[PDB]
């Protein structure tokens, strides 16, 4: 291999000379500990390496091998229930080899060696097969974990093994030419994997909560950013689409963020159950963990490994939704790393290839046929961090212009404890046209009319809160002023959700429809009244206004009742009191 | 309607055959031609 | 084939070739590695030295011992034909509809050479989008630069197809009845996903729209010097097709945002200093190298028409980007949020939109004698419904006048029949008639601006068109 | 009105001078660069 | 009632398409095997002048094995060495006096940087 | 390993660098002694080597330094602190030498100030309440054990004085745990960063007066002394609050007096070595660099002791959306800021609590822990002091006579609750005590408009009055 | 170069009764002008260029765009010379540049005009020179600037900009020639906030 001497050492940064003809973006092993690197300059004799750990305590002249291989991830049975680290190493092996402290230079395989899986043929000898198709079936935690060939592989089957107990470097199909495929390979993180052809994100993804799920929704396929400023409910929100998502497969991607929220996921999920599986949720979840403390130079890494199994899971034919925790913190260390490497910024610090690299890791979603033949889609949520709550701030702006939904989040609905505290007038989605036909399927014949009400309700409101701050909210007529507690109605009691309520942490579709339809019916029947002559203020007595504000805490299994009760309620309370 | 487009497509096609057929000729004149013309 | 080994330093998107003074400035060369696999590249600095080649992917594999640079042509150079119509392209020239490539006429620059100043004419024809906010109050006339402003949200895309798929010319209202003259529609995409890559295709093709189309479609995962390059060709192949067959070619530029960040990095890629807001100091001028290349030329009779859309970074205006935009084009349309979060499509409001050579396009023996009092009594009418209606808020119906009344509900059929289209596709006579429905709902007389000649011979008319009989 | 266009302009300004200090150190980074290239050759 | 457009050019486009796929094959296998023709010493040594010719200056020339013996006149002439890969099959490889910059002939290249400026012609030879 | 080399041929020394030659044997990271023509031994950390010279930062100034004389030694491959129990009841510089005439301690062992990360794996889940005796933090902003909440201040906000206030009063409940235990006393270690005279005298005579110097820590760097011992005084309080929690049981209370004056050390850092800065011309490694600091807190699985980290900066002009405290927003779990209009009423601790924030309250409060109605109770109080103070803005423009009686009866609820709840003096609140208070102050509202609150908690508590609780 | 340059005093008569009375501009004086989009601003310039008592119109187009700057080649050939009855050009001198004409150009067009305008009054004659918009020309400027890495002092436009302004002003003044006969140069450069 080529081999080369340690120059200068620099932080995360170490020059390395005597490596003629090593590639761009390879692994090398920095040092007499082997610390893992990544080639990201070469000039002449000597190549710029970003050390993946910590640099400390190493010493000029100390020799750097480099593999000739990319950064790399081993995808196979034995990812769904471990948490990883940013080049994917499991931190329970780390854990048990080295203590309760992270320690440098630990070489431990991402996939357990020793476990045996039920290992179930698919294909005879003398097959021709392509590309990601299934070779066989494993049980993992449930999942049918089909077993692919990988994607640049051709040949014709010879021998396969029979049905029985085997480990991940058993080779359990061997084709023709000598070629063995084990029940993994390894996939190069910064080269998307083929696909077929892409699809039109038709289905809707379940988030859980009523103002995503309702106003502001992200298709199967689609791309979604939740930025704001630090205290709005960026992890939280991301805490709660992993829980309550109807995705087969969650990854969660802990790019520079806090570790006590990955010990909460890593705590709390194994005692929550899935929702459509039954057991427990740890069982669909993958962590890659990168905690803020821990080396810059993996956040980059971090961010590929986590789409990479994504994209791994969405070719089995799952549904896969990845939520990345952090991606100005990836922005962040790229920084750190252009100044290492001396260059001359785009914006703020940040390299001109920043716009190009969340593009790119942008695009990785969507929904697809796999090369295998079968359905796969993968949902990208991208937390956003800017500096001060600062949404002109080059990480957002090129955000705005690829992702398909944008979730904004408000300072001022934060402070005032509003959650989810979504930005309603900063926000927007642009799947609502291409899930209409869903809608109307799942939920109601005239579910996209009675969301268009809502959504121009609150526009009417949102237009007359600009005359409510020049002359306050009573110098309004009538009706402007129902317009205006009809909003604050619909904020209270509708896009309102209490992520740790235990009832309402979820809310079907249904159930929030039920309570769009009695808002509106409430809205109408209160306009007739005041239209008659009727005191707004003594509509606003109405207990039945109670009965919808509890509406948001039923349970789903008992929520018919209630709504037909409640809609019996709104006519008779505005029949009675004209 | 439904025949006119199917009347349209097979007589593309059947012109598209016929384009190839009269093609078949003049393919080996052709190819001379260019093999003539490259070497130098 | 000359082959330049010996890379010395490779770093981004950036690397540097030895003893290679016969490359020109500014050519294409072929970066290619140890595994076989050729990437693109631009030459962007030669010297005596060494020459500096921005490579359009991404670096990885790439070595210094193994690495070979290859020329391939010393300008950038585009092969056009009247054959592209029907085709789709991936900004730099190469199909992707799976079609063969096509055969060239003739090779051109994507880099046209500027317009001779007194070699062009007065733009004086329109042309008709089926819009009716703007085929009546911002008619587009051939050879103007009217782009459209747009949002975050807006649904600027969407509108973009429909006037793809609804513009066309109308001989028979200037007497000439020359429907001899072709139409095409050269499309630019740049910094599109995939689901905006698939709605272009579905809208393009659903309609037939394809058979008088070109479509320049760069993806968002692309290089960000093919998409520089995407509006260079769009605009070559439309300067082609005009100057060179008669035609009547509509240009749109999809997303002018897109550009300028992709310019702004490629800038900041050459260790050049950023001018104001932290935008390339020459962006003024590449975006006048782009908007101006559309226009008329005298004694010859094809046009090109752009309509470049733009999302403003925070609806701002001030931002470099619309601004230097409003300085080169005449006049703008912008997308209202407002207008749609309330179900409005196509969300144009006609309180900020401007066309600068309207009124050189309609009149008399063009359009219709009454076009621009009838767009000028509609702006004035509407702005006095949306101020009466902010008023109402506060004073209430009854304490309004009775003509105040009148113009509130004036501004609400408005919104809700002449902006509130859909997907119609409407002919300048269809919305001039729904304007004169509307304004009939005003007091004759109360019409100022529109001539007693005229509300004579069109007031008097009731809405039915949009409903009761469509 | 008054206050406003106060703050609107003392912003304007605070950010003009941010991004003047940018620009004088993407100078005073070129011209480094430019000469730590020449001398060490 | 205006697919007929788009049917009839996709059509036309693609006998059009195929046509000259198969003229590019037709050309690219009647150019192989050059070495079992018997004049093929001699466009090879066109190639290898122009080759030399291309160069300012020449140090090596590589070529096929079977091939090397047909290139001693100009070898001797300029003093480059002859020097035997079997990959290069049907070209002469020039190599720069410094051996950063060095030239390729190769049949497939020649054709392959020749169809762009050919095709336009090739067109309308053939219809 | 032991045996002494120089190496001279110093060739530059401007500000805090300095460059050495034929030092390509240093290790990265290393500690040398810099020893000038007097004889006197300066401090100094390597922060880039090269084959040809190494870049070393010098912990004190460069006066009297020449080139000609000047000789530097390494002392250790890693920058390492000699730990132990004894130090308990120690005082030391900002590099870990001792300044309270104290014998040095006799290590035990001697750990790498930089630390390492914690296993995400090997952390617990931080559950365990904390009894603060502030009202402001106690219920609406609960500080739970191992969690990272700091107070954010101003220039002459009494921020040093609300942290000697809870290390004085800070204990946790083990009753309403059931746990039903007597608990050890916090141990506290106190890392001061550029501290003037007169807050170090403050805490001084605090820490007397309440007994704690018995078993705090104390790492101080004043003012006037070399700011470069700054960058290091965190970490090795640090080092040494990790070393007793987590080999020895102990509860340890950390208090970062100003984190400003560590950034601006940082900053100092980087300019003098052209770094690329952020925002405001801080580095870019800064987030990284305060992260490093922060995630040294919390809890381990298996272990008895916690590291509770109390940080305390300054924000410039008050400005929240300063790189400093965005950072540090960023990092920890919420924040304390505390309000310079309050201050000005007299209100003190002038903590207004829409700004404040603390991730960790779930766990640490609710049935079986403190209360049942705690987090009902913190989120009523949380939109009701909001919807005064929207009223505050409203009568700002229509003035108090044109407001209904629902927003009059929302803004007496907002000025009582400054007035009682906020403001509590020195004294030492217990948790039912704040309960009780916070419940009397719902009580002025009408009992149909709590709607963050069950009915079972209304009906349980609403009633009570103001007056009945102190005359 | 002049023999002397003389006080303003002698009216500039631009033909329009506001401006020639409420605020007169002296022969061989500077105004300004802001054109909006409907304010007839084009047709003000045609009627100083068509009635004034100019003897030379010098007409500099900065960076106009295409079709504005077409509508004027267009229209100067038909407008006529109330003087003599013929054509306006036999008077006038155009200087155009579009925005996709070389930056330089752009920036060297008002000093080409100014210097054509000076020669113009070197014979005796009386000049009124038009620059069309400056704004587009401290916009070029600019960019000149900024393709040099020059401080952007202000808002980018380079600390040099008041001096540049002030050097094509200071040319304009009734001056004594070097051949003893009396000629002015009147500037009227249009801005565009
Ligand atoms: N002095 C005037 N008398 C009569 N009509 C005038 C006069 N000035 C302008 N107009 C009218 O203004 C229109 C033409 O001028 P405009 O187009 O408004 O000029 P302009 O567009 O502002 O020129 P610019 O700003 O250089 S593009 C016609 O309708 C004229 O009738
Ligand atoms: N949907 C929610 N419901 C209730 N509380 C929430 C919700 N989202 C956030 N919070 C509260 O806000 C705090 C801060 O949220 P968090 O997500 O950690 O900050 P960030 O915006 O950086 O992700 C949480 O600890 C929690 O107390
Ligand atoms: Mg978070």
């Amino acid at each position: 291999m080529i081999q080369g001497v340690i120059q200068k050492i620099a932080g995360p940064a170490v020059i390395a000379k005597g490596m003629l003809g090593a590639r761009m973006y390879d692994i090398c092993k920095v040092g007499e500990e082997g610390l893992v690197g990544e080639i990201i300059r070469l000039d002449g004799d000597t190549a710029f390496v970003q050390v993946y750990e910590d640099t400390s305590g190493l010493k000029v002249g100390e020799p750097v091998v480099s593999t000739g291989l990319p950064l790399a991830v081993e995808l196979g049975p034995g990812m769904l229930n471990g948490i990883y680290d940013g080049i994917q190493r499991p931190l329970e092996r780390i854990r048990e080899k080295t203590g309760i402290y992270i320690t440098r230079g630990v070489v431990v395989h991402a996939l357990d060696r020793e476990k045996k899986w039920a290992w179930t043929p698919m294909v005879k000898p003398g097959d021709e097969v392509r590309g990601g198709m299934v070779l066989g079936t494993v049980p993992e935690f449930g999942f049918t974990h089909k077993i692919l060939v990988p994607p640049d592989v051709r040949g014709r089957v010879k021998e396969v093994k029979p049905a029985g107990e085997y480990t991940v470097e058993e080779p359990v199909v061997v084709l023709e030419d000598g070629t063995e495929l084990k029940m993994y390979h390894t996939w190069p993180v910064r080269r998307a994997r083929p696909v077929q052809r892409k699809l039109d994100p038709n289905t809707p993804f379940l988030t859980g909560m009523r103002i995503l799920d309702v106003l502001f929704p992200v298709a199967m396929g689609g791309t979604a950013a939740i930025p704001g400023p630090f205290g709005a409910g960026k992890s939280v929100t991301q805490q709660s689409l992993a829980k309550w998502s109807n995705a087969d497969v969650v990854v969660y991607v802990g790019c520079g963020e806090r570790g006590n929220e990955m010990t909460d996921v890593l705590v709390e999920f194994p005692e929550l159950t899935d929702p459509k599986t039954g057991g427990p949720l740890m069982h669909r979840t993958v962590l890659i963990a990168n905690t803020s403390n821990m080396p810059v130079a993996a956040r980059e890494a971090s961010i590929y490994v986590g789409v990479t199994i994504a994209e791994y899971f969405r070719d089995q034919g799952f549904s896969v939704a990845l939520m990345a925790d952090s991606t100005s913190r990836w922005a962040e260390a790229l920084r750190e790393i252009s100044s290492r490497l001396e260059e001359m910024p785009a914006e703020e610090g940040y390299p001109p290839y920043l716009a190009a690299r969340l593009a790119a890791f942008y695009e990785r979603a969507g929904k697809v046929i796999t090369l295998g033949g079968e359905e796969g889609a993968v949902t990208i949520v991208g937390a956003v961090s800017p500096p001060g709550g600062d949404m002109s701030e080059p990480v957002t702006q090129s955000t705005l212009r690829i992702v398909g939904a944008f979730w904004r989040l408000d300072a001022s609905l934060a402070f005032r404890r509003h959650f989810p505290a979504i930005n309603w007038n900063g926000s927007y989605s642009l799947f609502t046209s291409a899930l209409d036909p869903w809608y109307r399927e799942n939920v109601a014949e005239d579910y996209p009319e009675l969301r268009d009400a809502i959504s121009e309700l609150l526009q009417r409101e949102a237009g007359l809160q600009e005359i409510v701050q020049l002359v306050g909210p009573d110098a309004l007529q009538d009706a402007e002023r129902l317009v205006i507690e009809v909003g604050r109605i619909i904020r209270e009691d509708f896009l309102q959700q209490n992520a740790y309520h235990e009832v309402d942490a979820y809310c079907s579709m249904k159930k929030a429809y039920g309570i769009m339809k009695m808002i509106l019916a409430f809205y109408k029947e209160a306009e007739a009244a005041i239209k008659r002559g009727v005191s707004i203020d003594e509509i606003l007595q109405l207990p039945v206004l109670e009965r919808i504000g509890r509406a948001r805490y039923v349970s789903e299994e008992e929520f018919p009742a209630y709504f037909e009760e409640a809609m019996k309620e709104i006519q008779g309370a505005f029949k009675a009191l004209a | 309607t439904e025949a006119l487009l199917a009347r349209y497509r097979e007589r593309a096609e059947a012109e598209a055959k016929a384009v190839r057929e009269k093609a078949m000729a003049r393919l080996d004149e052709a190819v001379a031609l260019v093999l003539k013309e490259v070497l130098p | 084939k000359k082959e330049y080994t010996g890379i010395t330093y490779i770093s981004g998107p950036l690397l540097f070739v030895e003893n290679a003074k016969d490359l020109a400035y500014g050519a294409i060369v072929d970066i290619k590695d140890g595994t076989g696999r050729v990437r693109g590249g631009q030459v962007i600095e030669v010297s005596e030295e060494y020459a500096v080649i921005q490579v359009f992917e991404e670096t990885t594999g790439l070595d210094l011992a193994t690495t070979s640079v290859s020329l391939v042509e010393d300008v950038a150079r585009l092969g056009v034909s009247k054959e592209m119509l029907g085709r789709r392209f991936n900004g730099i020239g190469k199909p992707i509809d799976g079609l063969p490539p096509i055969t060239p006429e003739k090779r051109l620059p994507i880099t046209g050479l500027p317009l001779n100043p007194v070699a062009r004419r007065k733009p004086e024809q329109f042309i008709q989008t089926g819009i009716s906010t703007i085929d009546v109050m911002n008619t587009l006339v051939r050879g103007q630069k009217l782009p459209i402003f747009s949002g975050s949200g807006l649904p600027a895309n969407e509108i973009a197809a429909q006037i793809a798929r609804q513009a066309t010319v109308r001989p028979d209202l200037s007497g000439e009845g020359e429907k001899e003259e072709p139409f095409a529609v050269v499309f630019a995409a740049m910094g599109i996903t995939q689901r905006e890559l698939s709605y272009f295709i579905q809208e393009f093709e659903r309609t037939g729209a394809l058979s008088r189309s070109v479509l320049f479609l760069n993806k968002a995962d692309d290089p960000t010097i093919e998409r520089i390059l995407t509006p260079r060709m769009a605009l070559t192949v439309a300067e082609y097709l005009a100057f060179e067959h008669d035609y009547h070619v509509l240009v749109i530029l999809t997303d002018m945002t897109n550009y300028c960040e992709a310019l702004r990095e490629i800038g900041a890629a050459r260790e050049e200093i950023p001018g104001r807001r932290g935008y390339p100091g020459y962006m003024y001028t590449d975006l006048a190298t782009i908007y101006e290349r559309a226009g008329v030329v005298e004694g010859k009779k094809g046009s090109v028409t752009q309509i470049p859309i733009l999302s403003m970074p925070d609806d701002d205006r001030t931002h470099p980007i619309p601004d230097l935009t409003g300085y080169i084009t005449e006049g703008q349309i912008q997308l209202s949020r407002e207008l749609h979060r309330k179900g409005i499509y196509p969300p144009i409001d006609p309180l900020p939109s401007l066309s600068r050579l309207m009124n050189n396009g309609v009149g008399k023996g063009k359009t219709r004698e009454d076009h621009k009092q009838v767009s000028d009594q509609l702006y004035s009418a509407y702005a006095n419904g949306v101020d009466i209606r902010k008023l109402v808020a506060i004073i209430g119906e009854d304490a309004l006048t009775e003509n105040d009344r009148r113009y509130l509900q004036f501004a609400d059929a408005f919104e809700r029949f002449f902006i509130n289209q859909g997907q119609q596709n409407r002919s300048i006579e269809e919305s001039l008639q729904i304007a004169w429905a509307l304004l009939s709902m005003l007091p004759q007389g109360e019409l100022k601006r529109i001539s007693k000649d005229h509300i004579g011979k069109y007031y008097g008319q009731k809405l039915e068109e949009i409903w009761g009989a469509p | 009105i008054p206050g406003i266009r106060a703050q609107i302009r003392f912003i304007q300004q605070v950010l003009e001078q941010r991004e003047r200090e940018d620009t004088f150190r993407l100078k005073r980074i070129k011209g480094k660069i430019e000469a730590r290239e020449a001398e060490e050759e | 009632e205006s697919a007929g457009e788009l049917l009839v050019a996709t059509a036309r486009t693609q006998a059009r398409g195929e046509v000259l796929e198969e003229v590019r094959r037709r050309v690219r296998e009647a150019l192989e095997a050059l070495p079992q023709k018997p004049e093929w010493p001699e466009v090879v040594r066109k190639l290898a002048l122009e080759a030399l010719e291309a160069l300012p200056g020449a140090k090596a020339l590589v070529a096929n094995p079977e091939d090397l013996p047909h290139l001693e006149a100009l070898a001797r002439e300029r003093g480059v060495e002859l020097q035997a890969e079997p990959a290069l099959r049907l070209g002469v490889r020039a190599v720069g006096a410094e051996g950063k910059t060095q030239v390729e002939n190769s049949l497939l290249a020649r054709l392959d940087r020749a169809w762009d400026a050919l095709s336009s012609k090739v067109a309308q030879a053939l219809w």
